[PDB]
């Protein structure tokens, strides 16, 4: 499931990107690879599930948007995504890189190149975030040694 | 290899829609349904165009072992996404020919008294539409009296005749054969003449 | 004599042509993006997403434009969009305890583990209004502290570990879909807390609101609302595996109500539960206060109030019916009221003292 | 013919499909509230969704359709709806009831007699005729399986102790085949006549509160009342203004600050008809 | 060991910071300008002014930007500054017979004096997503016709003079005012009409919805919908004569409810009034449908909807009350819930299972 | 000269009216001239609103709209007032000094001429203006 | 001592007067919730308008305000109000209950005895004792007015019924000076006691609500009853683990995500004196 | 005169004689003393115009029995306070007398009613002593133990104390002022001679 694993992350990794980054970045590797588009870029809904208490029995909550592509390369490999919203471009472009990466010629240099710093990028911004959030945490008590009787 | 379905789905269901409308809102009266050119053999070509129009996933479909095969389960599956159930019991659509039995008819569905649209509508392929015990028709949907003739076996005559299931209780039935349909809802009132 | 002529499609062209002017306003003023409103007018884009129906900031800040900033007409025109766009996937069911917290607040205890996290709030401001925003100005300049979200356990579990509240357990039930099927009173908690979400702010505040003051008393403590990034997931079938396809940030709240005291069991809390688009709560709030009230059935309990008659709460919650059926009294009724006075006229002919 | 984008007429087949068996249970249930799963349209809640979802399932590209509301086609209303319909359908329209096959309306019967063949569809607001009586839904469905009506005969005389008449004037409860109490959508009281063994298929729609029903063509609709207090119809003294016909529903037209005013064919097609000779 | 430490003060300060931020949003776009969101957004300030209680466009798009677009929060702003204001004068009556118009309409009769004026409005709008919105566009070119307001007396006067309805007469009676006194059922309908103008629309529409289909019905039509300018004037000791200081636009609704038959006279229509500041009808529709309701005292009527219950409806209507406790769930309550606690422990300490 | 109450209530309605940024422009093309001291300053609160059930009958409270007021005086003693909706401070003074000016032989016809009747003017024409935008959404449904 | 803009301590001078009155009727009816035209602040309804409202009418520039909640003057509603009060009136503050001339609460009463010339000013969201038994204040204010309280008996008979103890464990209702049955904020059992007797003035506002009451000094407070059931506080067994204190209202505070916990001191001047002590 | 002159200090100085007053009220027999007021408006005392100054205006209907009864009275309340001044002692919500005052007089006093008991008159006394008449035994709310006083009192005044013909929680609330002196005695208070 390590390979499995794998192609989930570099899923979610694209999913999560901003598409202008995608986009730029994409371009500057300069890749020339022929493909098909099997499934154009379709939006439509996802619709939400979620838990009674956060734990128990589930119940819709609303739809998000959600845009589908597939691609298919010349040798067969076939590419996919499902991102939430409406960029068209954006989920035909992460299917591809999603074809791509299935290929042993591409799997590693793009796994350096551009997941991995895709990733980095998503990363720093959380950290960043939590560093600002933290500042509004409410302090009560600290431990320390020490006192008299 | 499965059956194919409408031509142009949109246009199709909607005049097959029409002419059943016409059919269950006028009992007795014989309408075609011409849009769609070989039926789902055994299945006949009215039948199978009910389905296209009405049988989605939401709605459950029973077919009679004869009118059973793996051809069409399949076609029924690919094109419209009904599930198909074995227990008459079960359907929202029951498809049975001349065979049909006194407990696989008495095995249907007809509602309740505060949800009387929560059954069975029967899909009964006949031999033919006329040459059969002459009935008249009175009720709803008729001027005056109505006369048909249709092929029916025994059990669903008397379905009709005696109306074991108080309204709003009951069956709807939509006879087929060939290209062809005619409609009897739970209102018709139903003698042998 | 007089003689029939057309008008309808005309005048109308005309109102919605006045409409779309007064929409734009003076012209010497820059027009409105959606980006800003997105940006800007944040809550006002998460009360629209929450009753219409989608999570898509883009959207539900286009139907505000579109609507000259009138939620009820956002929401309606983002519940109509609804309508008209295919149903690609079902999400795997969400999990609040991976949420990247904004915000965590308990009511119920001093200080909890992960701490009280005030994150973004007006709360605790002083309503002064604020005239240094008729001008351009310059937002503040963030501190930092360290960047760990700590763990931050759900103070629900850290009750029901203790005994004192029970789990939210999973049977594996099927969930009723409202947009699918028309409602049947008595309706499922799952399908009660989907209309829930979907009902007017205002109106579930009130009656929620009139609980807090005995009608239909349930000793409601806000035992935690967080709101956050949650990923969002599906499993394709083209796959077979599950893919994330993005996040939605969102705000939880659970209410902590009066305990019961079972037969065959120690006595314990109950409990409501609201879930929302975005970072307004109050919405939340309402809907688990709501949501307690409404499980009267299973609990035996008789109505004291409103907010516990299921009927009356849901069929008079989602404004899309509500407004649409009041503001509907705007169309020629002078059939009707021809009717009316055709009789009324022959009463008072009876009469002539 | 469709260029707009959208999906012929606008709703998806599935949600055309779902309407469709609910419409074929009216018709074998006549009276009877069908529940349906109908969805948000482009018009709101309240001004006529049901109408347009049924005639969104059942018109055709050969249809002609007529669109009226209290009896005119050139009603705000109506010409947003038709318009509407243009817009998805490309269907040919006409303002001649004697031309339409499928006629879409809020309020009025046409004065002219629907023939076989014609459909006629209701926008209806309450589909309920017990729910001034009794306003929960829980209750009022227990009625009707049960044929518990008594209440709505207690109804009419209270208001002929009352007043001394009966007080319903329009959305008149009918009893339809000798068994449901159905509700005629808000047509005035004069239309109910119309309703009994009509040649055409009448559809009924109540999109926001969720329900269709329907009346087979050639079907008894009675009109609620007593042997001592039979059915009424209103009346005027007036004849329309513009062309003298004294035998159809009139509208008041107010003229002046100060008293004048004019009575006028609520249904326009037949009011030009009959001015035409 | 543990000690205290001080960390309210810097938390309610970086917490506001957060929300100021996020308010402002992405900066490479402009700040939002209060004079955008009063001529783009005009409806959302309409519904602001009205239950804020105070008319002036600039202040209540003032509020909302300050509020990120809420409207509950943006109300309390406005109402909250109220507070802050002298009292200069007091208006002499209204008199919506000068109007001049935006818009004016009737239900109740085909065509009337002064006609159908559609006017601005969503009304037979296809709801549809505008998507061209989220590009710079072009306003209409609006056509004209002629420039003459023409007759336009009140419907409700055509009918009194009919003898169909009956006249609303002064007899002079001070106005209660509840910014004054606190209210104490039952209540006068001066005061009754006072508070339902300040009252939450979503509540007070879904109230009158539930009258609509049953809840204790009034039979209303929509006999008159105007909007448009009205003069107002004081009389400032000073000069001892009236001067006119300026114009309200506002929209009022007068609805015919079902008729009665007293005794001796004969019978005629009951009525409800609606009035709102701008052009946002819904609420003053709403106002006039439970301004009816609640006139059950005066017509010997039982109350057999929650629409008719004096004390439950407006107890309930002001969203300044209303969202304040909802909302004060937030504050800690830990010394409450622990009393709770101390108790449910022994509780269960004295059962064995 | 002493001005009637309608002459002074007319000038005083049209100062009300008026947009404070075209009274602005007018006053300073004419040159003020005229010494004065701002004995009330402009100051902003609120007018209560009294309102009519069913347009006609008993009054009730339907809400404030913000009012400023501010009053000058003029060498000779002549006092000025103002009373406009709003929050404009400025403006409010303004109107003020000319609600004294107008009392003055020396200005009032003048003023009269080349500011007041100007203004009225200007504000007539918006509303026709208007009044023709609107009316083209008048639904017809009968002719002759 | 004010700097602000605004009137000292923020309300104008009629809502003082108004207020003023209400307090010295409140004093001389003591118990009777009187009414009065509060005004919405700068926090929202439900926030503490009402104490807020008594404090701004009663504080002077020699005043020495304290301003708890939940025991704490730290806490965030506290902080809240005491920087409103230090921007509007610039009074001194403290935190040492010894030093205030005036304490604004929300839910305790401090540990340390109060004394001649200090008022302490509740936050009460319900101002009425019967409410969760009677909604209607319709009815709640002739209950009162005719002493009609013997319903409050058969609730505490049922709490004992159904759990063998009374079930209200803060907002404990009490009679004061023998006459009116009074709620004492949302203060828990623990301190209810404190009340009796005391030489402090005791104001309580509810400004959602719109009430004032007041208790005097050296006025009987006893809590509801039974002849046959004796009053009881909250027990723990645990002390404070900072200070020491066995004899204070204590916090629960949960350390960890395991079941790990500390309790504390509610009054967090109290603990203070306790530890450096 | 025409007209008198109010505080110095209109926020200030009625914040200070508030206080003093609900001292006198919460702790009743308590004497207290307020000027922040340099002259009453003659008649009326120090004590008397102060309380009226801070709790007198448009919302409280004043009565003046005939003796405190004058033009600049009159008008300096109406300017400062804008109190609506009555003729009859029913219509008060404030009643100011001296000893002179009537059995019909105080028996006209609104007393409020059982459901709104703060909605009657509050009775400003202006006696020639504080100490000068009959000892009289405190008790109640307001009192620990007991508190003697001896105002001079007017026969009809000493028997509403002592006899309270209206039922708790009626009554009006008595202050007594003497010159910049002030005793308040509010409806609980048990009044014993002796
Ligand atoms: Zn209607
Ligand atoms: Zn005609
Ligand atoms: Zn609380
Ligand atoms: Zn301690």
């Amino acid at each position: 499931h390590a390979d499995t694993a794998t192609r989930q992350h570099w899923m979610s990794v694209l999913a999560h990107s901003q598409p202008a980054e995608l986009a730029a970045r994409l371009n500057a590797l300069n890749i020339t690879a022929d493909y098909e588009v099997i499934r154009a870029a379709e939006t439509g809904l996802v619709q939400i599930q979620a838990r009674m208490g956060g734990t128990g029995e589930r119940f819709f909550a609303g739809d998000a948007t959600l845009t589908r592509a597939a691609v298919r390369l010349t040798d067969g490999t076939l590419g996919y995504s499902w991102v939430q919203g409406r960029d068209k471009q954006h989920a035909e472009r992460c299917a591809l890189i999603d074809a791509l990466m299935q290929q042993s010629r591409h799997f590693q240099n793009l796994s350096e190149t551009l997941i991995a710093p895709l990733d980095a990028d998503r990363m720093a911004r959380i950290a960043a975030r939590q560093a600002e959030v933290n500042a509004s945490r409410v302090d009560f008590f600290t431990m320390v040694r020490g006192d008299n009787a | 290899t499965l059956e194919t379905a409408f031509m142009l789905p949109v246009q199709d269901a909607q005049h097959s829609f029409r002419r059943l409308l016409k059919a269950m809102s006028e009992p007795g009266v014989i309408v075609a349904l011409h849009q769609l050119k070989r039926g789902w053999q055994p299945l006949n070509i009215a039948t199978t165009s009910v389905l296209l129009t009405l049988a989605d996933n939401d709605t459950p479909v029973w077919l009679s072992t004869p009118l059973n095969n793996d051809i069409v389960n399949q076609s029924l599956r690919f094109h419209t996404n009904a599930p198909l159930v074995s227990q008459p019991e079960q359907a929202t659509f029951a498809v049975t020919d001349e065979a049909i039995s006194s407990e696989q008819l008495n095995a249907l569905s007809t509602g309740t008294a505060v949800a009387p649209e929560a059954g069975a509508t029967l899909i009964l392929q006949v031999a033919s539409l006329s040459g059969g015990r002459m009935l008249r028709l009175t009720g709803a949907g008729i001027a005056e009296e109505r006369m048909i003739a249709p092929r029916l076996p025994e059990c669903i005559l008397h379905e009709l005749t005696e109306r074991p299931h108080p309204f709003p209780l009951g069956i709807d039935l939509i006879l087929t054969c060939g290209e062809r349909l005619l409609a009897i809802p739970r209102t018709t009132h139903v003698e042998v003449c | 004599m007089y003689v029939a002529v057309k008008g309808g499609e005309k005048a109308i062209d005309a109102a919605h042509a006045l409409q779309e002017s007064r929409r734009r306003g003076d012209t010497d003023l820059p027009e409105l993006s959606v980006a800003q409103i997105e940006q800007q007018l944040n809550l006002a884009v998460d009360r629209v997403m929450t009753e219409g129906g989608i999570a898509d900031r883009e959207l539900a800040a286009l139907a505000l434009k579109q609507a000259s900033g009138d939620n009820v007409e956002a929401i309606f025109l983002l519940r109509a969009y609804r309508t008209t766009l295919a149903k690609l996937a079902v999400s795997e069911p969400l999990d609040t305890t991976g949420m990247r917290l904004e915000r965590r607040i308990s009511a119920v205890y001093k200080d909890i583990p992960g701490g009280q996290l005030l994150g973004p709030t007006y709360d605790y401001t002083h309503r002064l209004l604020d005239f240094t925003l008729l001008a351009n100005g310059e937002a503040p300049t963030l501190t930092t502290a360290d960047s760990e979200q700590q763990p931050s356990p759900h103070v629900f579990s850290l009750l029901a570990r203790q005994g004192l509240a029970k789990f939210e357990e999973d049977s594996g039930a099927q969930p009723d879909d409202i947009t699918r099927t028309p409602p049947v009173y008595p309706c499922s908690r799952s399908s009660r807390l989907q209309q829930l979400m979907r009902g007017d702010e205002g109106y579930l505040l009130a009656l929620a609101y009139s609980t807090q003051r005995g009608y239909g008393r349930n000793h409601p403590f806000a035992g935690e609302i967080r709101s956050g990034y949650i990923d969002v997931s599906i499993v394709p079938e083209e796959l077979g595996f599950a893919v994330n396809v993005g996040e939605l940030l969102m705000t939880e709240c659970e209410m902590v109500n009066g305990f019961i005291d079972p037969p065959g069991e120690p006595p314990h809390f109950t409990r409501g539960y609201g879930l929302v688009f975005g970072m307004s709560e109050r919405k939340a709030m309402a809907m688990a206060l709501v949501d307690r009230a409404l499980q009267a059935p299973e609990y035996g309990e008789h109505a004291t109030g409103p907010a516990q008659d299921e009927e009356f709460v849901l069929a008079h919650a989602d404004n899309v019916e509500v407004a649409g059926f009041v503001s509907h009294l705007k169309l020629p009724h002078y059939v009707d009221f021809q009717a009316e006075l055709e009789l009324l006229k022959r009463l008072q002919q009876e009469q002539n003292h | 013919a469709n260029l707009s984008g959208y999906n012929f007429a606008y709703l998806d087949e599935q949600t055309k499909r779902m309407i469709r068996r609910a419409i074929l249970k009216a018709v074998a249930i006549p009276g009877y509230q069908v529940p349906f799963g109908g969805r948000e349209m482009p018009m709101p809640y309240g001004w006529g969704t049901g109408g347009i979802q049924l005639t969104a399932s059942v018109i055709g590209e050969s249809d002609v359709l007529k669109v009226i509301d209290q009896g005119a086609d050139d009603t705000t209303n109506a010409v947003s709806i038709r318009n509407f319909f243009k817009r998805v359908t490309g269907v040919n329209t006409t303002e001649r009831t004697d031309d339409a096959t499928v006629i879409q309306t809020r309020h009025r019967i046409p004065e002219t007699p629907l023939t076989e063949d014609q459909i006629i569809i209701f926008q209806v607001p309450i589909p309920e005729p017990l729910r001034f009586i009794e306003p929960r839904e829980t209750e009022t469905r227990t009625m009707h399986a049960l044929e518990e009506y008594g209440v709505m005969q207690v109804k009419l005389y209270e208001d002929i102790a009352r007043f001394g008449h009966i007080a319903t004037t329009y959305a008149y409860p009918v009893k339809v085949n000798g068994r449901y109490v159905m509700d005629p959508s808000p047509i005035p009281k004069f239309d109910n006549p119309k309703m009994d063994m009509m040649p055409a298929l009448q559809l009924f729609g109540a999109g926001r509160e969720k329900r269709i029903y329907a009346v087979p063509p050639f079907t008894r609709v009675e009109s609620l009342d007593f042997d001592d207090h039979p059915f009424t119809v209103q009346q005027w003294d007036e004849p329309c203004a513009i062309c003298g016909s004294t035998h159809s529903y009139l509208d008041e037209v107010v003229l002046d600050d100060a008293g004048n005013r004019m009575f006028v064919c609520s249904d326009t097609d037949y009011c030009r008809q009959q001015s035409e000779a």
